């Protein structure tokens, strides 16, 4: 979806007039119209938030019962809800800030060439 | 203001030394050809006023959207600005090669000229070029290779002192860029 | 930095002008007197530990009651911080020398020194008399050419009437 | 003390003590023979006004004697003695042989006038005179104009007025006083904003874009930015410092936004904890967790108290809190 | 942001006044020109594109120096921010026109744009032409005939002018 | 960021300039000295530890008000902020010196590092003797004989130390 | 008056301090450069009647329309007082000359003359035609020395860069 | 102000005519001496200090009455005054030795001198009698005859340049008198 109904002009032109930070632009990104009808209208809470784990933070979930837990928030607050209390955690905070992408977390072993 | 002279003093005065007869070699060899370097200057301040008036001209000539309307040197007072902004960067760069020194229009001329421009709305790309015009009429005025104006010198080489006064014209760009 | 070129340039700029012929023409004088004001300088520093070191005892031995109690030259780390500021002053003679003017002295030496040595008790006329030493004993055919003494000396009693 | 509410005023708190206090009015026209307390305590106002908290030394005094001495005489403050201290060469080695032209304008505004400039046709009515008749007809610009025999006496020292309506100035360059005058205990070397060798203002007086008031002695309150202009068609760098308009649909998403700037940024004091995290410090970059002090925000309404949490927690400090 | 209904309830909210019997004829009459002011927006939105498009074109069809190089519009970047610079304002005039009034227009469209315009060095009188071509081009489209039953609605039209003059004003 | 032919490149096209030959042949003479530009940076990038640390241990033998007890230099992790404060500037200087011009220097290094320093309370002067310490250092350095062919590499050199200039002069 | 002399005692007078070495170093330039510079005044004093007389002649060779009804060279007054203003331009030339400065030319040549010859309703570009004649046919080896051309040549084009 | 070289060109101005090679000898004349006009004059800058204090106090003491309660030089203040008011002559009579031309003093210095003393009740024996020490110092620093101070020269003659300080120190007493 980097087709040009998904694209927003409206993020970018504030993203490089220094309005919205990245961490603001991620989440007008998730919380944006095309990604709540090609991922969010698709799926149930459970993967949903695998989803939103795995492109966010940057990592796979822990177990099930992660995704059983998380999966309360999208329900009882929203998608905007659920987006700031992901993205104001202290694994968000502490790895990307405010100011960095996020990308997948230490994803291959530095010897091997397999990796996950 | 630092000339030559002393910026060597406040190099050696971070030492605590004195100034001794290995680094006075440099001074003396700069003693050496000051008469170079006085009969370089004078041939650039004798037609200054032509090297300005041909920069600009050339610059407006290159890029013809400068004088349409609404552009940078649209009116006559936008152009007679253009042209005192360009006479002022051809002094400071004479009292630099005169000084031996760059120190002169670090902080008189250049300190803050590239916010100004840009607070202004001034184009940057075309105060370059023009400079770049000025030095290359400056260079060819150090060396007699000028087209139509030849300046009678004493025989001898004087490309250190162009390389000197080029280098007084990068950092003028540099600064705006 | 008060030199040759400092003053014609700052005058060209203060007047908004180019550099005049006027301005090209001081320089020559520069130029001129660069093979005898350089001679001098680098025969200070060729030489100098043995210069200040005659200059400190001969301000001790006309005013000996400096090493008294209670007075500016008590202790030892005294006589040698007067050492040290000796040395100060021929540096930035040396300094001056190789600039051209008196910059160097008026920059780091003279401004502010009358409120130092008077808040810090120190006599100035026991920092002339090492300087007075220095130029009265300063012998022109064999110390150095017979012009660069001149250029030598009148540098060292500029510091004599900016000190009293 | 600080504040605006406490002894019922709010301009002394703001560092204009001192400015508020005297007056040095100068009163016999010339000096009686035999008694000088008095014109010595105008010479050193004069200096103290004129030259903007400098030192001048003893041995550098000694040589504006000639200019003490006329004023002593039957000569005026404004004509013979403030005028000619501008055209000597401890004024002119402070505030125009280390700074460019548009530096030394700033700075006699300050100085001589007592304000701010506003917009370029203050600047150009002053650069013109220099670039055809020299710095000393570039001094008498200030004097000889309509401004200064009718906001100042013959024999007064001109007072800071750039604070107050009286100088009709407008509100922009009220803002930009304080950008000048930051206290007392402030000098010209002793700004952060000029150190003797830039311009003060240059991008904020040319646009009469206003700057948001830190006062001095707050906590923070060494909050000070660099430049650099967004956009391509000057091709400047995005993400230097946060934007001030508001713009676009985060505007008045999460309510009304404002721009909080914070300065103190330490690479200890992040975590969750109250001592550093030990250990390899520093990532492979090598950078910083923050690679420079002094970030600004544009946050929404109800994004501003978790805001302040994250920034005081982290090691912060706010210097101004400003809506949009 | 405020509508035209919410506006006068925060009025006589921050008073804490009971609406008057008048002002209930004030709204009444706004909903009796319900249908006319939706079927303003609707032709506009229907038109859109060839609004800001033909608008641009005959802007640089009398002010060349901007597509000529150096100018504002000399890119395909630069001159793609400028079309999607003309939508916005469009986009928000017209929600301001189904809202009543322009606090949505004033809100998140206008505060901050004369400043964000003079930190780029975007010429903002050629953008104030530019809401004044869309203007009328606009209005003229608003008087056709076509799709809607015969009779008054001059007055919506008077209020739909009054929003691009307020978006020009703001821009210089 | 922009190297020295993108530099040239931007030059012309913001007055939409063909370039010229004798742009070409100001081109030519740096692919010229291709290798002679290689070699300098090879030279510091091989001794870049040793030129960090012997400049800042001939810091502190000078300054010892710096490592004294109140210090800005006093602790073990201001002392390793200031090591990899010096590592940092050697790193954008090596850049610059194979870009050919100082966008990368100015632009991700020296921008807003005065303020940096003023609001940590370091004292900027003692920093730029730091960088003139290191900038002799590689200096004296890159005039070495070994392991290169003989010949003239002078105004590459002086081109590298205006550099080391231009961030000593953009920390105080 | 600028010349040597005058901007280092206007120098020294506005820092209120005594000449000092810089200050006498100056004006041994004027010394080294008086055996150069005043044989060009007095070559120009004994030579001004066709100096002059080439030169405006040469102005009106270039613009022959000067000489047309409403123009500033109809009659022969008009004329007349052509040749004096170029007269009185070649005597300050030899009064700068002999001063060392730039002084007599600024002072009462060059100040005010814009004003003068819009309202009058005078062309610059004729008076800079018969200065840029001048200069081009000064023949270095035979009407001068090698260095006295170089010293009258650089006058000669400070007043075309002064009224163009 | 006015040096010996723009005297002769504001004298043939008035006349209009072109400075000839009649009465330019006078002026390489004084180029021929200006190395002895050099050394003269910093045999007198470089012992002002002592001129000026050794000149006030022999004023003072060969009129005591001075020092008396309600004299001129009474308190340190006015002591001080004395001091400054005699550095100042000695430092124009000093520029126009060096310019060669008193046209410097003329307006600079002695114009207003004469009643700004009797404005402030200076009494004006003792300033000509402390000038007149001062210029008998002078004398003896041009020419080698001072007493425990001998300063190194070339061998020559400089009775010119030590009759023209005299007469630089005549007209100072004269504009007082
Ligand atoms: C008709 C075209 C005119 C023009 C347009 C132009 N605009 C820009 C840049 C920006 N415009 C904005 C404006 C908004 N951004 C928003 O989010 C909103 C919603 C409320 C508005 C009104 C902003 C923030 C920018 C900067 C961000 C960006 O770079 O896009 C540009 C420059 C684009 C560039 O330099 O890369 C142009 C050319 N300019 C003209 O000359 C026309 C008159
Ligand atoms: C020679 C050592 C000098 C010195 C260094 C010093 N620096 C700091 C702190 C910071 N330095 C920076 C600078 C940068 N950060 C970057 O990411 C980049 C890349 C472009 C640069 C140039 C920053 C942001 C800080 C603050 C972050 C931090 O705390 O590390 C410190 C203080 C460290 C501390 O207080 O904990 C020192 C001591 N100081 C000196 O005295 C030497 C002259
Ligand atoms: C399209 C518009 C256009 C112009 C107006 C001219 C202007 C012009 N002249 C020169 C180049 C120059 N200009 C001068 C200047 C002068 N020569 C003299 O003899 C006089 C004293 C003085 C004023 C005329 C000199 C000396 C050179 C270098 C040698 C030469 O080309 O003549 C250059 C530099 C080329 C470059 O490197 O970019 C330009 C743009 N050329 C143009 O393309
Ligand atoms: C001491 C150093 C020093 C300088 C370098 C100048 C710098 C300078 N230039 C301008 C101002 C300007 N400078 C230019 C010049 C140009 N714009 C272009 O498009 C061309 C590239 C270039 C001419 C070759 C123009 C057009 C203005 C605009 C003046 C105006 O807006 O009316 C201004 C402010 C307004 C003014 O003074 O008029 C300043 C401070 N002044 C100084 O004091
Ligand atoms: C006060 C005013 C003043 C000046 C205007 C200059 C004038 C001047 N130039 C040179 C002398 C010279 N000038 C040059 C310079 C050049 N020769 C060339 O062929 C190049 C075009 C150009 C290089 C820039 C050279 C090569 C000499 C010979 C002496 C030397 O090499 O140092 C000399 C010494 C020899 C002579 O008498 O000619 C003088 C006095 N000096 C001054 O004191
Ligand atoms: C760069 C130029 C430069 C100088 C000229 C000196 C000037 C100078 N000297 C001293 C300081 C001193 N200078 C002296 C010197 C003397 N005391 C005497 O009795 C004799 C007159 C003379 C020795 C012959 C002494 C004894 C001190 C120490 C005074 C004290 O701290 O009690 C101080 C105070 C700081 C300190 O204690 O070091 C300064 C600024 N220092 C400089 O940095
Ligand atoms: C699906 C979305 C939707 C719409 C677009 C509107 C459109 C709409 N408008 C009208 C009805 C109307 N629409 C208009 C408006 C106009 N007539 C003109 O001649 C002018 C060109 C234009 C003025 C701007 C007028 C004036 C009436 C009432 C007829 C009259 O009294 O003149 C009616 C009939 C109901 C009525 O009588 O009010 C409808 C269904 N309603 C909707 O639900
Ligand atoms: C693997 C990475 C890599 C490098 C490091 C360079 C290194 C390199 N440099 C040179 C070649 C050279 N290198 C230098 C540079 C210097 N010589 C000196 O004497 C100075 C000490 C120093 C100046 C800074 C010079 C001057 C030449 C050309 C020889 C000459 O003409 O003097 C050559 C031979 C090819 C040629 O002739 O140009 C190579 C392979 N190239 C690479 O691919
Ligand atoms: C001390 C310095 C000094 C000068 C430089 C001149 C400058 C000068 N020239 C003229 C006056 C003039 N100058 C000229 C000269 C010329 N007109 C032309 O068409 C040619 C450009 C040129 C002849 C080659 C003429 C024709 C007049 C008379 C104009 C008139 O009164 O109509 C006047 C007005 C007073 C008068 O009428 O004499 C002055 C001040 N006079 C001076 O006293
Ligand atoms: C004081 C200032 C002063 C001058 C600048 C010159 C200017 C000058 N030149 C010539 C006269 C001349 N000038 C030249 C020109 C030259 N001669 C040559 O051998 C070279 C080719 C070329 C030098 C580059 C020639 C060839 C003549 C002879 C007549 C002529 O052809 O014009 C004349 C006419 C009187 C005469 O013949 O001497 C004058 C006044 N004379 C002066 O008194
Ligand atoms: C009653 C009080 C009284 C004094 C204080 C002395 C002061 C004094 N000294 C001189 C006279 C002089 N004074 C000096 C000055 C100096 N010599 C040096 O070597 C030093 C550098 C410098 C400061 C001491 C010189 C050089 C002379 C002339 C020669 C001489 O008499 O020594 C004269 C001039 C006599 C005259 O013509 O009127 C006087 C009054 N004499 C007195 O009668
Ligand atoms: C540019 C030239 C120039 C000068 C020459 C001085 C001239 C001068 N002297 C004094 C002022 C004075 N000058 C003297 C000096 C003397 N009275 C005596 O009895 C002795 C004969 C003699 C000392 C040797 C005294 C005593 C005062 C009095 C100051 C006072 O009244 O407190 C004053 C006015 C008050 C003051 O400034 O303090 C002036 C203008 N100033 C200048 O600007
Ligand atoms: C820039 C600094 C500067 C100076 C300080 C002087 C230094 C100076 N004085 C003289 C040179 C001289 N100075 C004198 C002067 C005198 N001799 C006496 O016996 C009298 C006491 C005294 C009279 C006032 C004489 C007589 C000469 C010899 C040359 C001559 O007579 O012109 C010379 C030329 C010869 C030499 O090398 O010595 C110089 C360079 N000149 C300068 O350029």
């Amino acid at each position: 979806q980097i087709l040009k109904s998904t694209k927003q002009p409206f993020l970018e032109s504030q993203l490089r007039f220094n309005q919205i930070s990245i961490k603001d632009f991620i989440k007008g990104l998730v919380l944006s119209a095309p990604f709540r009808d090609l991922n969010y209208n698709v799926n149930n809470n459970y993967r949903f938030v695998e989803i939103c784990v795995q492109r966010v933070l940057g990592r796979d979930i822990y177990n099930e019962r992660e995704k059983i837990a998380w999966s309360i928030i999208i329900a009882t607050q929203g998608l905007e809800g659920f987006i700031d209390t992901l993205l104001n955690t202290q694994e968000y905070l502490s790895n990307f800030g405010d100011s960095i992408v996020p990308f997948q977390r230490r994803r291959i072993i530095p010897q091997r060439s397999k990796g996950e | 203001m630092l000339d030559a002279f002393s910026r060597v003093v406040v190099n050696s005065d971070a030492k605590a030394a004195y100034v001794g007869g290995s680094d006075l070699q440099a001074l003396k060899s700069f003693i050496a050809d000051g008469n170079k370097r006085l009969d370089a200057v004078n041939s650039i301040v004798s037609n200054a006023s032509c090297m300005v008036s041909d920069a600009v001209s050339g610059m407006i000539c290159e890029n013809p959207g400068l004088i349409s309307p609404g552009g940078n040197c649209y009116t006559n007072r936008r152009m007679a600005a253009c042209l005192r902004d360009g006479e002022i960067i051809l002094r400071y760069v004479s009292y630099a090669l005169l000084a031996g020194d760059a120190s002169v229009l670090e902080d008189r001329c250049l300190n803050g000229l590239k916010e100004t421009y840009i607070a202004l709305g001034v184009p940057t790309n075309s105060s370059i070029r023009a400079v770049s015009i000025m030095k290359a009429q400056a260079v060819a005025f150090i060396t007699n290779t000028a087209t139509e104006r030849k300046m009678s010198f004493a025989a001898g080489d004087c490309t250190s002192l162009a390389s000197e006064v080029a280098s007084y014209f990068d950092r003028v760009g540099a600064a705006i860029s | 930095m008060k030199s040759v070129i400092t003053t014609v340039v700052s005058a060209a700029d203060a007047a908004g002008r180019f550099p005049s012929n006027s301005d090209l023409e001081s320089i020559q004088g520069n130029i001129q007197r660069s093979a005898a004001r350089l001679e001098a300088a680098e025969k200070l520093a060729g030489n100098h530990e043995a210069v200040v070191k005659e200059a400190g005892d001969a301000c001790f031995a006309k005013y000996a009651y400096l090493k008294n109690p209670g007075e500016a030259g008590e202790n030892q780390e005294k006589i040698n911080k007067c050492y040290r500021d000796v040395d100060h002053y021929m540096r930035l003679v040396n300094y001056c020398l190789v600039v051209g003017g008196t910059g160097p002295l008026d920059e780091w030496g003279i401004a502010g020194a009358r409120e130092v040595y008077r808040t810090l008790n120190l006599p100035t006329s026991a920092y002339v008399a090492s300087i007075a030493y220095t130029r009265d004993r300063l012998c022109v055919p064999r110390d150095m050419s017979a012009q660069a003494g001149v250029e030598f000396s009148a540098y060292l009693d500029y510091l004599i009437n900016a000190l009293s | 003390r600080l504040g605006t509410v406490s002894g019922n005023s709010s301009l002394d708190k703001l560092g204009l003590d001192k400015f508020l206090s005297e007056s040095n009015r100068a009163y016999t026209p010339r000096a009686q023979p035999g008694f000088s307390s008095e014109y010595e305590q105008i010479i050193s106002a004069t200096y103290k006004q004129l030259f903007g908290n400098a030192y001048i030394m003893d041995s550098e005094r000694a040589e504006m004697a000639k200019q003490e001495s006329m004023f002593r005489d039957g000569q005026l403050t404004l004509k013979d003695f403030c005028r000619a201290l501008a055209k000597t060469e401890q004024y002119k080695k402070r505030f125009f042989d280390s700074r460019p032209l548009y530096g030394a304008i700033e700075l006699n505004f300050k100085n001589i006038l007592g304000r701010t400039p506003d917009g370029l046709e203050h600047y150009r009515a002053k650069s013109a005179v220099y670039d055809t008749k020299g710095y000393e007809a570039f001094v008498d610009a200030f004097f000889d104009d309509g401004e200064y025999d009718e906001v100042y006496d013959d024999y007064t020292v001109p007072f800071y007025r750039g604070y107050k309506t009286e100088a009709n100035l407008s509100m922009a360059a009220f803002t930009h006083f304080f950008r000048m005058v930051r206290g007392s205990s402030t000098s010209d070397k002793a700004n952060p904003n000029s150190m003797q060798k830039d311009i003060p203002l240059n991008y904020y007086g040319i646009t009469k874009t206003p700057l948001a008031v830190i006062a001095p002695g707050a906590a923070g309150t060494a909050y000070t930015e660099s430049f650099s202009g967004t956009g391509s068609w000057q091709s400047g760098r995005a993400g230097l410092n946060a934007a001030r308009v508001a713009l676009g649909v985060p505007a008045t998403a999460n309510g009304k936004s404002f721009r909080v700037e914070v300065t103190g940024y330490t690479q200890p004091g992040f975590g969750i904890t109250a001592g550093t995290a030990v250990g390899k410090l520093y990532k492979a970059n090598k950078l910083s967790r923050y690679p420079r002090s002094n970030k600004s925000y544009v946050v929404g309404f109800d994004e501003l108290t978790p805001l302040y949490q994250r920034i005081t927690k982290n090691g912060g400090t706010i210097a101004s809190i400003t809506p949009l | 942001m405020l509508d035209a209904f919410a506006k006068v309830v925060a009025q006589a909210d921050a008073r804490g006044e009971f609406l008057s019997n008048t002002q209930i004829d004030a709204l009444s009459k706004m909903v009796k020109e319900g249908n006319q002011r939706l079927d303003i927006v609707n032709k506009v939105t229907s038109n859109a594109s060839a609004i800001v498009t033909n608008s641009a074109r005959a802007l640089f069809a009398e002010q060349p120096q901007l597509i000529q190089p150096g100018g504002n519009a000399y890119t395909s970047r630069r001159m793609a921010a400028c079309l999607r610079d003309m939508e916005i304002v469009l986009r928000y005039v017209s929600y301001a026109m189904i809202a009543g009034d322009s606090s949505v227009l004033d809100d998140r469209c206008l505060n901050g744009l004369r400043e964000t315009y003079q930190a780029l060095g975007t010429p903002g009188s050629s953008v104030a032409v530019a809401i004044q071509k869309m203007k009328d081009a606009s209005v003229a489209l608003a008087n056709d005939t076509t799709g809607t039953p015969i009779g008054d609605c001059s007055s919506l039209v008077a209020e739909l002018a009054g929003y691009f003059d307020r978006a020009a004003v703001s821009v210089v």
